């Protein structure tokens, strides 16, 4: 049976095929079992500080139809949708968090510095040494002066430094604690390709305290982290506290061996580094852990990396950073909520299976015509067999983003590259438009119908292969329902062909740490998690404040 | 406008031109200036090189990053003279304009000057950059007939992860000037120049990386206003004395301390030459103490300036070694200011710039070595062209003491920008422009 | 004029709701003080507020342009620019969103039409508006079943029908009833109660619905189906995505 | 010349001007004219000494509702403009007889300020005209009432506002049609950051002459972009050419067949006719009923595209006189012409894309506004390059006052002083006499 009957029949009353259903009975809100907690909550909230506030009777009834239930896809937890809007979601946030609070750091020219400019050693022993006093320094403590008041430090216990190298000899020299081990957390093949792109490199993985990565922004981050590696710099290998080479060691920190999540943003969207808009489509991809678990599994690896984006690109990001209130928790949902996604993708891998074999097809526009449309006329059908699914998905947006996710991925299975997936993508836009009169919201497809145009050219602000692409990219920068599937249409090609990262393997190994708080290789069900109320995120100040 | 003369010099100490009118070196006048100026405003490298071992690897779109499965061998440098032939074309207004594209290392790389015709109806100066990416992107696509799917790769590999980035993060082109974004504020463009591009550019020579940085600093100063009205006469006598070493008085005071003398003789020098040349006078006197005064500030302003760049070429050069250049601009101006109860350099402004130069060149907070700070650095832009000619002439006179020297931060500068007659030897061609048109002034 | 490919029901439907030569079927007649209750902007009788003077008591810039442009009686009168606004249930409703401000801006003048999933709608002088309404619900544009008129809460296009072949509307603007098998419009479009409601006729029978529907479906006609239609949004994709590469 | 192309030019009227034209003579790298409009814009500064005047004796500077108690200062500087206005050309100035210009309006309440072009050919971007201008002006105010050290700094507050602490001139009492460079949303986009409010109030809302400064800025930036470059420098003179100059009267005669009882439906049904009869576009296959057309030169089917969708805007928006409907002609207009003929619409459906975002930018909750105060570097209309914004401007020009942000509301000293200049108020006159002066130097 379709991957989306079980969600569809848990959801309502009549068989998913069923054309007619009854309204207006259902007690409105009433309904609801969150919905009523939120009344209750408005009640005391608005008594407590002496100002309205959630108030069910203000404008329209909501619960007219059946407030739905959602399955978060490759699970068996149903949620209502509200448990999946991240600010109830603490995994959510704690997602960003976790991306927004790291920074990868070279120590290559900081020790070619040492050596070179200090004329001191660096070896394993030291790389330990400073590794040990970073790990203190990082959290907020000191190292050099006398009568310095530092950070609690279980406010800041998920702050740390790790190291990382593709020299399987220097990472057994250099104690496994602070070691992301290549071999350990990656299959051999991937393992073998990244520590060969990684070589005798030795890179850092910072992440500085969710606390004052919430009290402050991301581009906090990078400096926060070059203040401790210069500390401990500064201790582990005994120059003078503040010399001429000690600047060295920061604008090596903060800039020649830096690598940032995001880059800054232009002013009509001002925003500093390691915000969600500066994060690349491949970045994005990489940060998903999914490619070293489910390698055997494209559409598992490519739909995990569509609900990293979905969520951080369309509720985070454009539901709040670029717009807020209520926000876009259902646009973001029907990626990775019913196994519908899943579904459509699962028929596309298949059909391309069948006709060609993964990455065996011809990279040019007749695959993108036969693939695109295919799958994009399957998914297209399914809406129209299952009036559940139809209402179900009701917003054209979330049935284009889906559609055209499935297309675009699964024409990108066939190329083995993502720059003819993006065309499938917009075909697949082109062919809903005119199979039903409608797309998606007002400004849904501003980027689409730029976009046939665009995903070839050449010139200055629009040729770009899809990995570079991201929220910045000129004709993205606005819209719900592409940015997270572009994340997966990006990984795709590379699930399909078995390769280890899609656009920066130091990003892929950066998060591949069973350190961080948030579990990137199961995005999916941490997001169901966080919708139970069963998630523990860093951060919280319940330590410094009263019972 | 002004009255006063000076007496020009080369970079050997030799007199060029006699009593020049100040305003003949005004960068609102003066033929080179503007030449230099709208140079550096259209030159543009590009790795042909890099370009092709990026599309070789699929390594594009920054630092680390990689498309595998994008790879394309494409012979760039091969055929570097039908590329840049083809290129040179797209780039050119007409047959006969002043375009230039000329290859260097046996086509690895390429000097690109855009005409300056495509310069004076636009309104700034990226299309020096985005011109000459896209013939060169479009040339290459042409030589190789690359496909419509694979096209967008070369793009990459030539101007990096832009638009997604604001910056061409990962390209394969260089220019001294940033992207206009960054500019600290309006009318820095000028001054966004690394010093290590300036030495770079000027291939070490203490003298004419001094020029050429005062040169784009004090321009700067005209387009961001502060060069004008009551302050103009004093940023041309600072770019006269300080930059242009008028009246060989940065090139004497350097002669007389060279052997042993340190920043206090070159302090005590420099009061004596204020004081000869009547530019102060005592003005009152304390127990045992002299309190100077003056009629002219911008003068006595100058002539420190003149001392400030002196002391810095015996004190950093005694050492061979950049870093200490921020305590020569601190102290020097320290000093002089209870030496003579007289407003040291900028009013000030310099000794500010110094402290946190000095700071921000020794701490783990920012900024690093002397060579990777120009005008529109947060740290170095206070004083209003002052201060960064003494920083380039203290890396030009460095002897390798530095890890971000030119060589790391500047190797495509150093290659290409350092060909052009103009930017390698600045202070000979604007002597020559300034008594060239000093009956016309 | 060709206005659209095609060789199903469904792409002669989507060519006769442009044809301005083609005479749109009237299925019902509807007064004009009806058509002003349900739009909801005045009361019937009220006079037409202004947003700026007449055209004819301001001086316009000499300008050949203005000069050759009639404008609308309501753009002359400088009348409030209002809205009507319509939502096309999936299940075969004659009328869908792009359809519609495609064969608006080849019928009316002066038109500002928006297309979204579910809603589609059209700006411009109220006086004209109130014409351009009348026709919108009085000819086959309209099913009072199957479409609704809808200034907020639009919700229902891709749900369900209720028992009596009802779009869903979370207002119930529009009302079956059940006694005598025709719908009337309790409410306005934005939702506010009407004083006498409007008869709206009866529902089309599913037959012609499908005969005038221009939405393409499994179960009627599907888009796969019309191949030549689908031909030439593949020939516009490959123009448009060799148009901007333009290197070959 | 590159290109063999020829147009004829014809005036605002509708009238032959020259006959078969070299398509360059019209290129903002050749024709003097654009040259002007170009340096014009950049040089240019409007300063408000009422307003300057009214902010110290009220010490109401630095931004909207700001004020410091106890710094004001009671100077009559419109009382004395002229001798402050001498004062700050002399500073402004390079020498006696070169291009500064300083013109008081208003009886000395404005103040048309044009800095010299000698001071930008050794700048590296536009900056110097408001700060020299900001300067000078400061400077001449401090001096005419030789107001002292411990106040005159509240002359420079009430002049340029809150910079630098701000990034911007916020709460500046001048003003230009280009904004700070840093704002831009790419390198080269600074002719696109300019409100189609400000080119309306600059052409004093004439239709074809704001179609026709809006074009020439937009395509002129195409230029500095790199976007007009090789391939497709072609493609951007023909849309300059048939968009904004209305080049062999095609905008003119499509509006005069469509005015009286015409909608976008009709215009786009006798374009597609004209490129027929022009042997633009020719029947490529057929159909069952349905004609596909095709053609040899997609940069003129482009051209063409490009004359009718202005024409369409003129006509639909014209007949309703409210620009809001822009949005929806430059989408529908595009999208209708795709199915009509089986060809790619204009910009190969980047005007589609950015009428998309635009239409809902400006009818929802999130963002943008009217169409006024969108621009080429706006994020929601940079998208097409040069096809779109000259139908906003179009649109806005025959606005009859249903916008609350019109250009009386946000460029209304724009609209006092620009449009003073006779190069800004009417530069379809000016380019096409210089592309007719230069047509045998091409
Ligand atoms: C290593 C530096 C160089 C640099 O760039 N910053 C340092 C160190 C840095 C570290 C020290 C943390 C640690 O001990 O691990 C921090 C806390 C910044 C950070 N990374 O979090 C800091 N200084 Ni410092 N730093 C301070 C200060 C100072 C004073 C201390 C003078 C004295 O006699 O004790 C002097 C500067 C001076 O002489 O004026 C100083 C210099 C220095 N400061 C010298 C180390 C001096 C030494 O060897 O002891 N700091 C202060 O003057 C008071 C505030 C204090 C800061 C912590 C706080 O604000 O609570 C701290 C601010
Ligand atoms: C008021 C607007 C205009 C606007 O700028 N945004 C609105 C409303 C805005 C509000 C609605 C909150 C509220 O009800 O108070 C929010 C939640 C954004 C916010 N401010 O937090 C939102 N929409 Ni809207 N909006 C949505 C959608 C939609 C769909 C709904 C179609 C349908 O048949 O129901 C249509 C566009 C279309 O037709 O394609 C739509 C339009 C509209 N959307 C129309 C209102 C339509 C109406 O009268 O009911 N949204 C969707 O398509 C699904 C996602 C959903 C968003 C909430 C979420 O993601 O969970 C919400 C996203
Ligand atoms: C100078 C500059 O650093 P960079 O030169 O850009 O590395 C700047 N830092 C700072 O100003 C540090 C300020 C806080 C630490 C010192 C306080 S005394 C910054 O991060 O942008
Ligand atoms: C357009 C622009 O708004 P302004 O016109 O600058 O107010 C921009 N907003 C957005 O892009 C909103 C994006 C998220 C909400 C809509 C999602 S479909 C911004 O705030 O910078
Ligand atoms: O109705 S609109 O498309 O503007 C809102 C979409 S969330
Ligand atoms: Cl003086
Ligand atoms: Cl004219
Ligand atoms: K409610
Ligand atoms: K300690
Ligand atoms: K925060
Ligand atoms: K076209
Ligand atoms: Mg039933
Ligand atoms: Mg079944
Ligand atoms: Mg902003
Ligand atoms: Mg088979
Ligand atoms: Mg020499
Ligand atoms: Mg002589
Ligand atoms: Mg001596
Ligand atoms: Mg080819
Ligand atoms: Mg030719
Ligand atoms: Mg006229
Ligand atoms: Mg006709
Ligand atoms: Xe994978
Ligand atoms: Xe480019
Ligand atoms: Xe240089
Ligand atoms: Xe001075
Ligand atoms: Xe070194
Ligand atoms: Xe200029
Ligand atoms: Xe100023
Ligand atoms: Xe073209
Ligand atoms: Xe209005």
């Amino acid at each position: 049976d379709k991957l989306f009957i079980n969600a569809l029949k848990k959801k309502f009353e009549e068989s998913p095929e069923e054309k007619k259903t009854t309204f207006y009975t259902l007690g409105g809100w009433k309904q609801s079992e969150r919905k009523t907690e939120f009344v209750n909550a408005g009640k005391e909230v608005a008594a407590k500080r002496g100002i309205p506030q959630y108030n069910p009777d203000i404008g329209t009834p909501l619960g007219q139809r059946v407030l739905m239930p959602y399955q978060v896809s490759t699970t068996d937890t149903y949620v209502e949708g509200d448990d999946l809007h991240f600010v109830n979601n603490a995994a959510m946030q704690q997602m960003w968090d976790d991306i927004r609070r790291t920074v990868i750091v070279g120590l290559n020219h900081a020790h070619a510095v040492i050596e070179k400019r200090l004329g001191k050693e660096v070896t394993p022993e030291t790389i330990t040494h400073y590794l040990e006093t970073v790990n203190h320094a990082m959290p907020g403590a000191a190292v050099v002066q006398e009568h310095m008041v530092e950070t609690h430090p279980a406010l800041v216990a998920d702050s740390y430094v790790k190291v990382f190298t593709g020299n399987d000899e220097i990472a057994d020299e250099i104690d496994p604690a602070f070691v992301i081990d290549i071999n350990k957390q990656f299959p051999e093949d991937q393992a073998e390709t990244l520590k060969a792109e990684v070589g005798d490199g030795i890179w850092q993985v910072v992440r500085i305290p969710t606390i004052v990565s919430r009290t402050c922004d991301g581009a906090t981050t990078s400096r926060w982290s070059a203040m401790q590696i210069g500390m401990s710099m500064i201790s582990a290998y005994k120059q003078a506290a503040g010399e001429a080479a000690t600047g060295d060691f920061a604008y090596a920190a903060k800039h020649a061996e830096v690598i940032h999540m995001g880059t800054y943003l232009p002013v009509r969207r001002a925003r500093g580094e390691n915000e969600p808009g500066g994060v690349p489509f491949g970045y994005l991809a990489d940060i998903c852990q999914s490619s070293r678990v489910n390698y055997e599994d494209p559409v598992r690896v490519s739909l995990d990396v569509v609900a990293t984006g979905a969520m951080l690109y369309d509720q985070i990001w454009l539901g709040s950073y670029m717009s807020g209130g209520v926000g876009f928790t259902q646009y973001a949902t029907a990626a990775y909520t019913d196994n519908i996604l899943d579904d459509f993708t699962y028929f596309g891998k298949e059909y391309v299976e069948d006709k060609y074999g993964l990455c065996e097809a011809p990279n040019n526009m007749d695959t993108v015509l036969d693939v695109a449309t295919e799958v994009t006329f399957y998914g297209l059908e399914q809406y129209e067999e299952y009036p559940a699914l139809l209402e179900d998905q009701f917003g054209g947006s979330q049935r284009a983003a889906v559609v055209a996710a499935a297309a675009g991925c699964s024409t990108a299975f066939a190329t083995g590259n993502a720059q003819t997936g993006l065309s499938g993508w917009y075909l697949s836009m082109y062919l809903h438009k005119e199979q039903h009169s409608r797309l998606g919201f007002y400004g849904y497809d501003l980027q689409d119908q730029c976009g046939a145009s665009n995903v070839f050219s050449i010139r200055g602000d629009e040729g770009l292969p899809l990995e570079l692409r991201g929220p910045n990219y000129p004709n993205y920068a606005m819209n719900v329902g592409h940015q997270g599937e572009y994340a997966g249409i990006s990984q795709a090609p590379h699930a399909a062909r078995g390769d280890a990262f899609v656009f920066n393997p130091l990003v892929k190994i950066a998060f591949a740490d069973d350190n961080l708080v948030f579990d990137f290789t199961n995005v999916r069900g941490e997001f169901a998690k966080g919708a139970l109320r069963e998630f523990e995120p860093a951060g919280e100040r319940a330590l410094i404040t009263p019972a | 406008k002004f009255e006063d003369k000076v007496d020009l010099y080369d970079d050997r100490g030799n007199l060029v031109e006699e009593q020049v009118p100040l305003e003949a070196l005004s960068p609102l006048r003066n033929p080179a200036i503007k030449s230099i100026v709208q140079g550096i405003k259209r030159t543009v490298a590009v790795n042909l090189e890099g370009i092709e071992n990026a599309l070789k690897t699929a390594k594009v779109g920054g630092p680390a990053c990689k498309i595998m499965g994008r790879e394309l061998d494409l012979d760039i440098v091969g055929n570097a003279e039908s590329i840049a032939a083809a290129a040179k074309e797209m780039i050119q207004v007409t047959e006969d304009d002043d375009t230039n594209v000329e290859l260097l290392g046996g086509g690895k790389r390429a000097l690109v000057q855009v005409p300056s015709a495509r310069f004076d109806v636009a309104a700034e100066y990226s299309a020096a950059p985005l011109v000459t990416a896209t013939a060169f992107v479009q040339a290459i696509i042409n030589e190789f007939d690359v496909s419509m799917y694979d096209a967008n790769m070369v793009k990459a590999a030539v101007l990096g992860r832009y638009p997604q980035s604001v910056e061409y993060m990962g390209a394969n082109i260089a220019t001294m000037l940033d992207i206009p974004q960054k500019l600290e504020g309006p009318g820095y463009a000028l001054r966004n120049i690394m010093v290590n591009h300036v030495v770079a550019a000027t291939l070490k020579n203490t003298l004419q990386a001094a020029a050429l940085s005062t040169i784009l600093e004090q321009t700067a100063m005209f387009e961001m206003g502060d060069a004008v009205g009551a302050f103009e006469r004093m940023h041309l006598l600072g770019l006269a004395y300080q930059g242009m070493n008028a009246d060989n008085l940065v090139f004497d005071l350097v002669k007389a301390n060279g052997k042993e003398g340190t920043v206090g003789s070159v302090i005590a020098d420099l009061v004596e030459r204020a004081l000869e040349d009547g530019v102060i006078k005592v003005e009152k006197e304390l127990t045992d103490y002299k309190v100077y005064g003056t009629d002219d500030l911008a003068m006595w302003n100058a002539y420190a300036a003149a001392g400030l760049m002196a002391a810095t070429m015996v004190n950093q050069g005694a050492a061979r070694a950049a870093q200490g250049v921020s305590s020569t601009l601190l102290y020097y101006n320290d000093l002089i200011e209870f030496e003579t109860g007289l407003p040291s350099v900028d009013f000030g402004k310099v000794e500010g710039t110094a402290v946190g130069f000095s700071f921000f060149s020794h701490s783990i907070y920012g900024g690093g070595g002397p060579g990777i700070f120009n005008g529109n650095h947060i740290v170095t832009r206070h004083s209003k062209g002052f201060a960064i000619p003494c920083v380039a002439a203290a890396m030009a006179l460095d002897a390798g003491t530095q890890m971000f020297s030119p060589e790391a931060t500047s190797g495509l500068i150093k290659e290409v920008f350092s060909q052009v007659d103009e930017f390698r030897e600045p202070l000979k061609y604007v002597v020559e422009a300034a008594a060239e048109i000093k009956n016309e002034i | 004029a060709q206005y659209y490919p095609g060789t199903t029901k469904v792409a002669q439907n989507r060519r006769n709701f442009c044809n301005p030569e083609y005479e749109l079927e009237k299925l019902r007649e509807i007064s004009d003080e009806d058509v002003v209750k349900i739009l909801g902007h005045r009361a019937p009788g009220e006079e037409y507020p202004s947003v700026h003077p007449p055209l004819e008591e301001m001086d316009e810039p000499e300008d050949a342009i203005r000069e050759m442009v009639e404008p609308i009686d309501g753009a002359k009168a400088g009348d409030r620019v209002r809205y009507i606004q319509f939502t096309d249930s999936m299940y075969f409703a004659p009328a869908q969103p792009y359809v519609r401000s495609r064969a608006y801006l080849c019928r009316y003048r002066g038109a500002d039409a928006g297309t979204l999933s579910g809603r589609q709608i059209i700006e411009t002088r109220e006086r004209d508006l109130e014409k351009i309404s009348k026709e919108l619900l009085e000819t086959e544009f309209f099913d009072p079943a199957r479409s609704g008129v809808r200034g907020k809460s639009v919700h229902g296009h891709s749900l369900r029908l209720d028992e009596d072949g009802m779009m869903f509307d979370m207002l119930r603007r529009q009302i079956y009833n059940k006694d005598t098998g025709r719908v009337e419009m309790v409410k306005n479009q934005i939702g506010d109660e009407l004083d006498e409601p409007v008869d709206l006729g009866e529902p089309l029978d599913e037959e012609t619905l499908m005969e005038k529907t221009t939405i393409y479906r499994v179960d009627g006609e599907a888009y796969r189906d019309d191949v030549e239609a689908v031909e030439i949004m593949q020939r516009i994709h490959v123009l448009r995505s060799q148009g901007g590469f333009n290197l070959e």
